[PDB]
């Protein structure tokens, strides 16, 4: 069921997207 | 506003499409026996839903 | 107010002013009462408003006549036979025949004695077959039990469901209480009434008048003895 | 209360103690109208109709 | 009818008024009462300038 | 449904509603990427 | 035509999720602002660019 | 205990709402949500099933042996139904009553047959299908749904399904699981 | 004790009875259900009604006017008018394109009648409703020229 | 008469609500 | 960011951080303005993406399509809805625009200045000024008032907006004569709340929504227009607390009444809130049920009017307590209910049952028996009936939802309420840390209090 | 602590008498009834719906 996968897809790519912003923030610079 | 508890009556069914009752169909057994006698004369129709 | 003035008002003007219980005055037409048409007549937009409600209620003291007293309503504006169907037939002479067959016909009401005691009838003139000339169109109508046959008393009984005894006394469960558990009453009863037309306005084909009725208040299912009410006031009507 | 016309009782002088005991709510019929006592006709009316609740939940 | 009512059970009067007295209780008792306070105000600070309130 | 030349978008538009949960959560991860300071 | 709009649209998921993750990154990074502001305004003026192109894509279908 | 694997990932095996069942002579599908009832309301019952969740709700199939082999030689279906008019119920009331309204006098329950039809199969025996809905004075339910049919099958016995449902379940969905069981009935 | 009682209404289903088990049942669509896809499918059905629906407007609706009786006035335009909008777009999508523009241009402003009508009998302007009336019809024979 | 048996017990506990308050044990400091 | 012993403030209260930083809480706004936006339209998008066109609006769980229905984009007459992109165009016109809120949320918050007062002198704002805060207010009220007309103007001159009281049914009216008759538009004002007045909630027609609209339109624009000429007068000093986060409390009682009047707004209007859209409210659903089982029984050879219950009253029709035929049980309570499809049978004295034995209408019949099955009761995880009530059908109406999210909504800002409001009134007085220790007022006091 | 008889012996002496408590008792016989074929299946009851109790169109 690919309409199945993509929401799972289009989910992980952006329940990871804001912890990606405060990981990467974290290691480079460091101003959060 | 009518929004209501949980309704879990008939939900666990087997194959076959049989239900199986569980301990809430039994609290809907408690709950059926009250709605159908309070107010009893007030309600000519089988809706209550005032 | 007059039908017209009545019909020309909106919903919302009606609402709450207690107009919609009163039956439309005839302001228009004479009281000659011979230049009505003779023949048939059905009878549409048929209104029986009261204005006072009296009981033939026994006398508190032991030597004290019975006679009918003057009550206060505890129901609210719920109590105008309305918009009711029949015949209306008059004669050569003045002989006339008043009918009604379909409408709002009953209207249960409680109305409360000097004195405490609270008396509930439903006023109605349902089935109504009366006969006689223009100052009386004397006949009787039936008065129906004034709760159903399935309604349910406090202890869950009545005449088509419930128990028929005292489930919460075991041991005297079916006793000397058989009057009040075991029948449930429900015989309609009759009561009498008289109309007497005494405004015709004929180019409109509309008459009304004063009626005088007197009929049983209520047996609680067969557990009280029924009082006698007597019941005055206005009526009206469309010949058309 | 039931709008039914039939009376419930719940006062200690209609043969009530302190458990069945109760003021009882407004009539039916009135629903969610306003009715304080000088929408009555008589106070026995207001008394009928379930008007002691409605004062007494307001206030 | 039967009896004598106010009627004014659903007709949306404004503040709940169908005599003109009723409306003259609510000026004459709220004007009564501003006049009160009104004459009383000289008791109460004088708050003129513009940093004169309770503020944070 | 969506109009047909957005369709195959669909499966982005079932995620785009609960994303304002995520940013009550984000705020959290913040506080502890700080330490709760 | 739709293919291209469907491009068009994919494009601007790719730029929309480079802006969502980055800008934040940009802003709070000490001096990040002033060395990469050509590339945000350049990734905002795509973005912006992207947005209106699919709009007259859309009045064509 | 034998050791079957459990159902994950897998494929459904009833959807359809209705269960097949096979008693002595006939057949038919039953509602899948109702159960068996451990009731004889009436001479003759094999099988009466009720819903779960009330027992208004519920059907009965009756096989009275009879003399003869068509449903035709019962008369027409007008005459068929005040002879097996005993599967309304009898008024158990006989109080004399003029205020329940909508009703004839002394009358507590009033049946209205809606729809006849003389529907058959195909083996050729044709069927004598009633559809009533028999209000009451309290009108519990909204009154009451009817949904008979008989038949003589091929042993000279008189086979009758009575499916009862309530009018407050009938417009939420009980006439899918009633009209699905009565037009599976057939007599082998 | 006495046997139930059976009534003869097997003909009650052919007339009306069973219209209100349509609008309940949720496995229906919505347009079979609201009796919108009947409308639509029957043509002959909108075309009795519309004649229907000017018997109620041509004849019965000036009546109440003249003897001022408005809440008759205001819901004569509302109760069996009350399918007119939708059966007036269901005449209309019968024709040519250049011809449905025709229809509906004309049945755009029989709207802009009625609702005209229903304001001036809203302030029980009597001298206003029995001119907007007469406007009415006018714009209603309008468009009865041209989807029937 | 058990009515008045009521009142009396309902009185009463409003006496003692009464006398609580204004007749009470006044705190003294220090 | 910021840490606890530079300001005081915890981690679970730090938002209060920046009561004192201006930019920064500009940020703080902007960028929640995003989220509502945000919201807006990917919950738009997700009811255009999940609406089927063979059910109703009110059964597919939708409550913000009904609201861009209301305004008439893309619907027909009778509520059939013709087409969904109108409501495409708002899902992405929000969701686009939500990445400039967003943007400019995220810049204030993390780039522009902490306090935009010596920089931006137009901008900048202290607490205690009160000229400068009732200059905020008035610039905003110009900005609600020109709301508000873009409501008048969609009604009177763009499309008009969806009219359930049309004649013909409802559909789109352009609304040509809005009420601005002051009498009426503040005679909802000054009406009592009860039952037959229902404050505002039971505004019937749509004439005096628009017409409505234009009186808050212009006092909201010569509101604003006073607030910027004007400071508040010294009765004004006397009575409030002039900190941030006194205003914030002011807001809060403020919106908190707004979440209870949109609670029994949603709940009991029609007119705002079409039932075509959102379903029939609690006293439409009652009401459609005894007119159901009346034109039942009439068809089936039964006297309606004459029909007696078991209570006496009647089984269909009763008389109101002033007076008007209405429909007997318990929907009694329900009987000052209007409705489009009830009201063609209703004359002056109530319902006019010479009407409706011999005039209702089929499409009459097929609406109301609609409602019945679409009662607002339902259960928490979408079931549909009362409480005694199988898993059948999946179903709460909007109107449910509507209202039971804004009661609580409602409850808790009229908390948030009262705590700010005592807080804020108890920081300014100086003792919001606690008592002082040295001079404690009690012990300053005469015991026996 | 089930009945208070004083208003039991008055309740059924008296077809008109209700108080909460006489509807509370009513409640009880409809908890009792309805849940008792299935909340007791050792006692192995069978009620005919006509002999539950019932309230009017309920
Ligand atoms: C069906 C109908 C139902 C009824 C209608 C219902 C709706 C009514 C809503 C109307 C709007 C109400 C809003 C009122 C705001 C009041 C705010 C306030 O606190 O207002 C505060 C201000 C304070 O004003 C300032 O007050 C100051 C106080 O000074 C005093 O103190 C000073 C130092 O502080 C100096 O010492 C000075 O000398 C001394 O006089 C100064 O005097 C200033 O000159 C003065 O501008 O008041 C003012 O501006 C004027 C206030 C407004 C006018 C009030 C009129 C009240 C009614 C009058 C009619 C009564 C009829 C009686 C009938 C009798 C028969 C029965
Ligand atoms: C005096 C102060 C009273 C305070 C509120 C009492 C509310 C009483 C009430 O019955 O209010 C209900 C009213 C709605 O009234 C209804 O209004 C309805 C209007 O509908 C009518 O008009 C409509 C027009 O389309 C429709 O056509 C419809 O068919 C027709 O019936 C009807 O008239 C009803 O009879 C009428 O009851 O709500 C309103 O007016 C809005 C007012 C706000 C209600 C607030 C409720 C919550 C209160 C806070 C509780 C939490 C506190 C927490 C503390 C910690
Ligand atoms: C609507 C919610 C909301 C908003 C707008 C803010 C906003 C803010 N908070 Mg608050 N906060 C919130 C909820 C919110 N907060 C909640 C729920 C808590 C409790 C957990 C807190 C607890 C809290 C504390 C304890 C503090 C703040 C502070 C701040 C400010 C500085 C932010 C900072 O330096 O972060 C830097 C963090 C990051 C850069 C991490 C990345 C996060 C980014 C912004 C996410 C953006 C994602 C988005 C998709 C980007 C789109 C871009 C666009 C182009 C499309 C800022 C204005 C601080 C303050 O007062 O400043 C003086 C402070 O000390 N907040
Ligand atoms: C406040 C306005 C509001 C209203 C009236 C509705 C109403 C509705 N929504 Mg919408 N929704 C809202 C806000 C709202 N939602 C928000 C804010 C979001 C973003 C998350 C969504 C996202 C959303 C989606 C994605 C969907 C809906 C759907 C629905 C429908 C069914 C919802 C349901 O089953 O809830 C079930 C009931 C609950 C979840 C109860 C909520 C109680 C909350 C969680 C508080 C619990 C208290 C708890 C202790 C506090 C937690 C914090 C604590 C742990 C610290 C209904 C029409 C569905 C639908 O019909 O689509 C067509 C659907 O698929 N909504
Ligand atoms: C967002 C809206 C908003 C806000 C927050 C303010 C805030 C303020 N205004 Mg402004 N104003 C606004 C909109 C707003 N205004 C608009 C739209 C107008 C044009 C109509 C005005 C016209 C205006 C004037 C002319 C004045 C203010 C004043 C004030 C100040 C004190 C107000 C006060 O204490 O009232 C307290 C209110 C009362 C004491 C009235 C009694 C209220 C009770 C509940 C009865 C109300 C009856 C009424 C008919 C409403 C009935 C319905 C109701 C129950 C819902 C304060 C700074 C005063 C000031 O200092 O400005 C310089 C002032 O003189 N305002
Ligand atoms: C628009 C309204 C608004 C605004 C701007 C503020 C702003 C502020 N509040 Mg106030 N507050 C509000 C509404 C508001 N509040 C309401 C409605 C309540 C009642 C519930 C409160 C109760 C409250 C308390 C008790 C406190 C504040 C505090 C504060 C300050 C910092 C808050 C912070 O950092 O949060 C940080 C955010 C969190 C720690 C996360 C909390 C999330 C909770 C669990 C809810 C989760 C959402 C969930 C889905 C909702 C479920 C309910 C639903 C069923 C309706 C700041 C000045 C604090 C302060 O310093 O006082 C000045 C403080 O102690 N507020
Ligand atoms: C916490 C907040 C709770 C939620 C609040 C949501 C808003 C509710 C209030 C706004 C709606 C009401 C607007 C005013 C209505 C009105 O004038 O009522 C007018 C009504 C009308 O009163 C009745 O009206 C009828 C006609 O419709 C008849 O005439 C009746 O005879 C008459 O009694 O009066 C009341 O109901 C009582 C009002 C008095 C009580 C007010 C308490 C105030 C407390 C202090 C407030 C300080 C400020
Ligand atoms: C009518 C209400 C409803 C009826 C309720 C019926 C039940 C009541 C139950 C409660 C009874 C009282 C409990 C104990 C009170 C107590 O100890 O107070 C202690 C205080 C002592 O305070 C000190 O008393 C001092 C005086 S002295 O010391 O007592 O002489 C004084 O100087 C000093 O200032 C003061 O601090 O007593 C007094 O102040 C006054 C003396 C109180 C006398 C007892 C009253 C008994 C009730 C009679 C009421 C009428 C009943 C018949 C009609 C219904
Ligand atoms: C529109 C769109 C978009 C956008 C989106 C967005 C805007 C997103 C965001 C997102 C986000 C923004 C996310 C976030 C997330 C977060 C999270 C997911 C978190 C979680 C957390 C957790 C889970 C934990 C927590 C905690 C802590 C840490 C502390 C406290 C305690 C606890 C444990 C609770 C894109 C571009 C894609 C494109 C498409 C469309
Ligand atoms: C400060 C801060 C914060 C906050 C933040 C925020 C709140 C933000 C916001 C943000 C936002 C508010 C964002 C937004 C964004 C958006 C976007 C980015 C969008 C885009 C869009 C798109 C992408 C679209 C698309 C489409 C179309 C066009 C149509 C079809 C469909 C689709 C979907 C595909 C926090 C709390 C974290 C913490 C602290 C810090
Ligand atoms: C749109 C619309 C409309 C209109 C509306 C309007 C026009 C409104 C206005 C309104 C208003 C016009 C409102 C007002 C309000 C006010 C208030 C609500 C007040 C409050 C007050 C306060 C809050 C105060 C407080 C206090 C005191 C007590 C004294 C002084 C100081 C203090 C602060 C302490 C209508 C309905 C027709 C229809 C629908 C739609
Ligand atoms: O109000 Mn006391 O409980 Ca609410 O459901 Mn209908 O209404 Mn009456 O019944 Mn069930
Ligand atoms: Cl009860
Ligand atoms: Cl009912």
């Amino acid at each position: 069921n690919i309409e199945l996968a993509l929401t799972l897809v289009s989910l992980v790519l952006v329940v990871s997207a804001g912890p990606l912003v405060v990981v990467l923030l974290s290691a480079r610079g460091g101003n959060l | 506003f009518n929004l209501n508890g949980f309704n879990f009556n008939q939900s666990v069914v087997d194959s076959q499409g049989r239900v199986l009752n569980t301990w809430a169909d039994i609290i809907n057994r408690a709950n059926l026996g009250m709605e159908v006698m309070h107010e009893r004369n007030a309600h000519n129709f089988p809706l209550d839903l005032a | 107010l007059t039908f017209d003035e009545i019909q020309g008002l909106t919903y919302l003007q009606v609402k709450g002013s207690g107009i919609a219980n009163t039956c439309p005055v005839l302001e228009s037409g004479t009281t000659n009462l011979k230049e009505l048409k003779a023949g048939s007549y059905k009878l549409e937009n048929f209104c029986i408003e009261p204005t006072s409600f009296t009981v033939k209620e026994e006398s508190q003291f032991k030597g004290g006549e019975t006679e009918f007293v003057k009550t206060k309503l505890m129901t609210r504006l719920t109590y105008t036979l309305d918009a009711m169907s029949g015949s209306f037939k008059v004669g050569s002479d003045g002989s006339a025949e008043l009918k009604e067959d379909d409408g709002i016909d009953y209207a249960a009401t409680t109305v409360q004695l000097p004195g405490g005691e609270r008396v509930a009838f439903l006023f109605t003139i349902k089935q109504f077959d009366g006969k006689g000339t223009l100052d009386g169109i004397k006949g009787d109508f039936l008065v129906p039990s004034y709760r159903g046959s399935s309604f349910l008393d406090p202890k869950g009984r009545g005449g088509s469901t419930g128990y028929d005894n005292a489930v919460a006394l075991p041991a005297r469960a079916d006793a000397e209480e058989l009057l009040k558990e075991n029948v449930k009453i429900t015989k309609a009863l009759k009561g009498s009434a008289v109309f007497s037309v005494a405004k015709v306005d004929p180019v409109t084909g509309e008459i009304a008048g004063v009626f005088e009725s007197i009929q049983p208040s209520d047996t609680d299912l067969g557990a009280k003895p029924p009082k006698d009410i007597k019941v005055t006031g206005l009526w009206y009507a469309q010949l058309k | 209360i039931d709008g039914i016309r039939e009376p419930v009782s719940g006062s200690l002088l209609y043969g009530n103690n302190i458990i069945t005991g109760a003021v009882i709510p407004t009539s039916n019929a009135i629903g969610l109208h306003f009715y304080p006592i000088w929408e009555a006709a008589s106070l026995d009316e207001w008394l009928y109709n379930g008007g002691p609740y409605q004062l007494i939940v307001c206030h | 009818l039967v009896d004598e009512r106010m009627n004014g059970d659903g007709t949306g009067r404004p503040f709940g008024v169908n005599d003109p007295v009723l409306g003259w209780v609510l000026l004459g008792v709220f004007g009564t009462m501003w006049a009160i306070w009104f004459i009383g105000q000289k008791d109460l600070g004088d708050f003129e300038d513009a940093d004169d309130g309770l503020k944070l | 449904k969506l109009p047909e030349a957005y369709a195959p978008f669909a499966p982005i538009v079932d995620v785009l509603p609960v994303i304002p949960v995520f940013f009550i959560l984000l705020a959290f991860v913040w506080q502890a990427a700080v330490s709760f300071r | 035509m739709t293919s291209i709009l469907q491009v068009a649209l994919l494009a601007l998921i790719f730029v929309s999720f480079a802006l969502v993750v980055g800008v934040p990154v940009v802003f709070a990074t000490p001096n990040g602002w002033t060395d990469n502001k050509g590339a945000v305004f350049s990734g905002l003026s795509l973005w912006l660019l992207l947005v209106f192109v699919v709009g007259i894509l859309n009045s064509f279908v | 205990a034998y050791g079957d694997s459990a159902n994950v990932f897998g494929k459904v095996t009833n959807k359809s709402g209705f269960v097949p069942y096979a008693g002595d002579g006939f057949a038919l599908l039953l509602p899948a949500k109702w159960n068996p009832s451990k009731e004889n309301d009436f001479p003759g019952v094999i099988l009466r099933y009720e819903d779960n969740f009330d027992a208004v709700n519920n059907l009965v199939v009756i096989a009275q042996d009879t003399d003869k082999k068509a449903i035709a030689d019962f008369g027409s279906q007008d005459k068929f139904l005040e002879s097996v008019s005993y599967l309304l119920g009898k008024q158990a009331y006989s109080g004399e009553t003029q205020s329940e309204g909508g009703f004839a006098p002394n009358r507590v329950s009033a049946a209205s047959l809606l729809d006849v039809s003389t529907t058959t199969d195909k083996k050729g025996k044709t069927y004598y299908k009633y559809e009533l809905l028999v209000r009451s004075a309290d009108g519990d339910e909204g009154g009451r749904h009817q949904l008979i049919g008989a038949t003589v099958g091929s042993d000279n016995k008189l086979y009758i399904i009575k499916i009862q449902i309530g009018d407050k379940r009938w417009f939420k969905g009980a006439k899918k699981e009633a009209m699905g069981a009565f037009d599976s009935f057939t007599v082998v | 004790l006495t046997p139930v009682d059976l009534f003869d209404d097997r003909s009650v289903r052919d007339r009306g009875f069973d219209l209100i088990y349509e609008a309940r049942d949720l496995d229906l669509p919505q347009n079979v259900r609201e009796g919108f896809t009947q409308a639509r499918a029957s043509l002959d059905e909108t075309k009795k009604r519309v004649k229907e629906s000017e018997a109620r407007i041509d004849a019965d609706l000036d009546v109440f006017i003249q003897k001022s009786y408005w809440t008759e006035a205001r819901e004569q335009l509302r109760r069996q008018v009350g399918t007119l909008r939708f059966d007036l777009n269901t005449l209309a999508s019968t024709k040519e394109k250049e011809a449905k523009k025709a229809a509906l241009g004309l049945r755009k402003e029989f709207i802009q009648a009625v609702e005209d009508l229903d304001f001036a009998l809203r302030e029980k302007d009597q001298a206003s409703a029995a001119k907007k009336l007469e406007i009415t019809k006018a714009k209603l024979d309008s468009v009865l020229a041209a989807v029937l | 008469m058990e009515a008045l048996v009521y009142t009396f017990l309902l009185v009463g506990t409003l006496g003692i609500i009464f006398f609580s308050i204004f007749f009470r044990d006044p705190p003294r400091m220090i | 960011g910021r840490d606890q012993e530079t300001t005081g403030f915890a981690w679970w209260s730090g938002n209060a951080r920046l009561i004192n930083l201006s930019g920064k809480l500009l940020g703080a706004h902007v960028a929640h303005a995003g989220l509502i936006v945000f919201w807006a339209g990917a919950m738009n998008l997700f009811e255009v993406s999940h609406f089927v066109p063979e059910k109703p609006m009110y059964e597919q769980g939708l409550i913000l399509l009904p609201h861009i229905a209301t305004l008439g984009y893309g619907v027909g007459p009778g509520g059939e809805i013709i087409d969904t992109f109108p409501y495409f165009v708002s899902g992405v016109l929000h969701l686009i625009s939500s990445a400039v809120l967003g943007f400019g949320g995220v810049y204030h918050s993390l780039i522009g200045p902490e306090t935009l007062e010596e920089s931006y002198p137009f901008f900048g704002y202290v607490w205690k000024d009160k000229n400068k805060m009732t200059n905020i207010l008035g610039y905003h009220l110009i900005m609600l008032g020109l709301g508000a007309w873009l409501l008048v103007w969609k009604a009177m001159y763009f499309g008009g907006v969806y009219d359930t009281w049309a004649p013909g049914g409802g559909d789109v009216r352009v609304i040509t004569n809005p009420t601005t008759n002051a009498a009426v538009i503040f005679g909802y004002l000054v009406k009592s709340p009860f039952g037959g007045d229902g404050w505002i909630c039971s505004v019937d027609n749509m004439e005096d929504i628009i017409g409505g609209h234009i009186w808050i339109g212009t006092l909201e624009i010569l509101g604003g227009i006073w607030h910027i000429y004007t400071t508040p007068w010294p009765w004004a000093r006397r009575a409030f607390v002039w900190s941030g986060e006194a205003y914030l409390s002011y807001s809060l009682g403020a919106i908190g009444v707004m979440g209870f009047i949109a609670c029994c707004m949603s709940w009991f209007n029609n007119t705002a809130y079409p039932s075509e859209f959102y379903g029939p409210t609690g006293p439409e659903a009652s009401q459609s049920q005894a007119f159901t089982f009346l034109v039942r029984d009439q068809r089936l050879g039964a006297n309606v009017a004459s029909a007696q219950g078991p209570t006496g009253l009647g089984k269909y029709l009763m008389r109101s307590p002033t007076g008007e035929i209405i429909f007997g049980g318990e929907t009694m309570r329900f009987w000052d209910f209007r409705g489009p499809w009830l009201e063609p049978l209703r004359g002056p004295n109530g319902l006019d049952l010479n009407k409706l034995k011999n005039d209702i209408q089929p499409w009459q019949e097929r609406r109301a028996a609609e409602y019945m099955t679409h009662a607002p009761l339902g259960s928490l995880n979408s079931v549909g009936g009362v409480a005694t009530e199988i898993n059948a059908v999946n179903f709460v109406s909007p109107r449910s939802w509507l209202a039971c999210s804004h009661f609580c909504l409602g409850f808790f800002f009229f908390i948030g309420h009262l705590w700010h409001a005592g807080r804020a009134r108890a920081a300014a007085a100086g003792f919001e840390k606690g008592i002082d220790r040295f001079d404690e007022p009690v012990l300053s006091m005469r015991p026996l209090d | 602590a089930y009945d208070f008889v004083s208003q039991e012996i008055r309740a059924a002496e008296d077809p008109e008498f209700e108080t909460f408590y006489t509807k509370n008792i009513l409640l009880n016989e409809g908890i009792r009834a309805w849940m008792a074929a299935q909340d007791q299946p050792h006692e192995r009851l069978v009620f005919p719906e006509e002999v539950l109790p019932r309230g009017n169109a309920l």
